[PDB]
């Protein structure tokens, strides 16, 4: 679907995981022979989902 | 017979459900509505194309700022979904618009083009909604 | 479910506005 | 929920005493006079107003629809 | 000729939702909706 918060009670409903989704800063950095080098980074790259517990500071 | 024409009479309760389901241009566009002009004279106009008025009008809880294009013959103008009536094509307004196409030079349509255009509206009705039409209704 | 007029809810004019 | 309508005990209408006991509480009424004044006599009724908490003021708040 | 009426659970419109259908309201795209409640003759004793 389009993108929304999910509400605890959607998610008691549905039998839905109440998570947030996780992403990190990865930067891929490598070098080869000839001192060729690089250190693309990938920002917000998805890592898993945490669920969050009810009233907490990262709850809805 | 203004009773086989009732058959493609668009009454108000059936566009209702139709305001926001396409292939619009496709149902409508052939068959007859009895619109108002104003005190109890109506004419039967006929079903040109869709378009699209810059006044958003609500149609009791339904909310539709389209228009449509009707002709009775000759006169032709811009049109609301308001002012159509749920009364059935009668005698006098029957034989008017038959005076009005026959006053116009546009040919009467025949008679088993209207009984294949009524049943359009039926298969339109019955339709499975498993394409991405609910997606662009609520949009 | 298809015409449940009974006539009708007033059906307002084009020559009224 | 709801006030009962009758003290359970004895059986006298308590149903119709929790707007007037409230209302006694917007005049400054210590409770023994408010429950008093609406004549509740005998210790069952008199717990019935004391005790009842009301909870349809928070069930009203989860509205269906507007 | 019954379409099974059902309710939204967030725009608390009625919805006709015949078989092999998405369960989203068509007002908003939310997706849970509650039956109405039956026509059969429900009866109570004040017990
Ligand atoms: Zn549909
Ligand atoms: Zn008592």
């Amino acid at each position: 679907g389009a993108p929304s918060p999910m509400m605890p009670n959607e998610a008691r409903l549905r039998n839905l995981t109440y998570s947030a989704p996780l992403y990190v800063d990865i930067t891929k950095t490598v070098i080869k022979e000839g001192e060729e080098q690089l250190q693309t980074q990938h920002q917000k790259t998805f890592i898993g989902k945490i669920p969050i517990m009810l009233r907490s500071t990262y709850c809805l | 017979l203004p009773e086989e024409l009732n058959r493609v009479r668009l009454s108000r309760h059936k566009l209702e459900r139709w305001c926001h389901m396409p292939f619009f241009a496709k149902t409508v566009t052939g068959c007859f509505v009895r619109i108002g002009i104003g005190k109890p004279v109506y004419r039967v106009a006929e079903i040109t194309g869709v378009v699209e008025t810059a006044k958003v009008y609500q149609l009791g809880g339904t909310r539709t700022n389209k228009g449509l294009q009707l002709r009775h013959g000759n006169d032709q103008r811009v049109f609301r979904l308001e002012f159509v009536s749920n009364q059935e094509f009668t005698e006098s307004e029957f034989m008017k618009w038959k005076e009005a196409m026959f006053s116009a030079g546009m040919q009467l349509p025949t008679l088993d083009e209207i009984n294949k255009k009524e049943l359009s509206i039926k298969e339109a009705l019955n339709y499975k909604f498993n394409d991405q039409d609910i997606e662009e209704i609520v949009k | 479910t298809s015409t449940y007029g009974r006539y009708g809810s007033q059906t307002p004019m084009y020559g009224s506005g | 929920m709801i006030i009962p309508v009758r003290c359970f005990t004895c059986g006298k209408i308590v149903g119709n005493k929790w707007e007037a006991y409230l209302g006694l509480l917007q005049a400054e009424y210590t409770e023994g006079d408010a429950l008093d004044a609406l004549g509740l006599k005998r210790y069952c009724c008199r717990r019935m107003l004391l005790a009842h908490v009301d909870l349809i003021e928070k069930l009203l708040n989860y509205a269906p629809l507007e | 000729q019954q379409p099974m009426i059902y309710i939204c659970g967030e725009c608390h419109t009625e919805n006709e939702i015949k078989s092999r259908d998405p369960i989203r309201c068509r007002e908003c795209g939310y997706r849970i909706m509650y039956k109405k409640r039956t026509k059969r003759l429900v009866v109570f004793d004040a017990r």
